[PDB]
């Protein structure tokens, strides 16, 4: 009827799209360096 | 008279809809037919009144109903490799 429409549209991952079009598994890392008191860093010598 | 005409031309053979030094309002003609697969990719413009413009490359096509799926940017299939490429950086709306 109106615009109306369900707001969540399918992604047709189809092997046979060109590679501009093959889904892409994305993974963000997200920190702040702010924050006076740290918890995590790689590992380092130790000294007195 | 391109929006509410009886017959068109080809569908690969688009109309040159210039749409220059007027007001594209065409957002009331949404109430006159039911627009149903709506995909405006660049801008949804549910009015339309003020920026002026140099190209508007406008189209009118006679489609099917189970091939909107071909009609996106840098799409392929029979209307992006047979009839009409639509570009990656296709800023439109697709209004059948």
């Amino acid at each position: 009827g109106p615009n109306c429409y369900f707001p969540l549209q399918s992604y047709g991952f189809r092997p046979t799209y060109g590679v501009g079009h093959q889904p892409y598994r994305v993974v963000v890392l997200s920190f702040e360096l702010l924050h006076a008191p740290a918890t995590v860093c790689g590992p380092k010598k130790s000294t007195n | 008279e391109v929006f509410n005409a009886t017959r068109f031309a080809s569908v690969y053979a688009w109309n040159r809809t210039r749409i220059s030094n007027c007001v594209a309002d065409y957002s009331v003609l949404y109430n006159f037919a039911p627009f149903f697969a709506f995909k405006c990719y660049g801008v949804s413009p549910t009015k339309l009144n003020d920026l002026c413009f140099t190209n508007v490359y406008a189209d009118s096509f006679v489609i099917k109903g189970n091939e909107v799926s071909q009609i996106a940017p840098g799409q392929t299939g029979n209307i992006a490799d047979y009839n009409y490429k639509l570009p990656d950086d296709f800023t439109g709306c697709v209004i059948a």
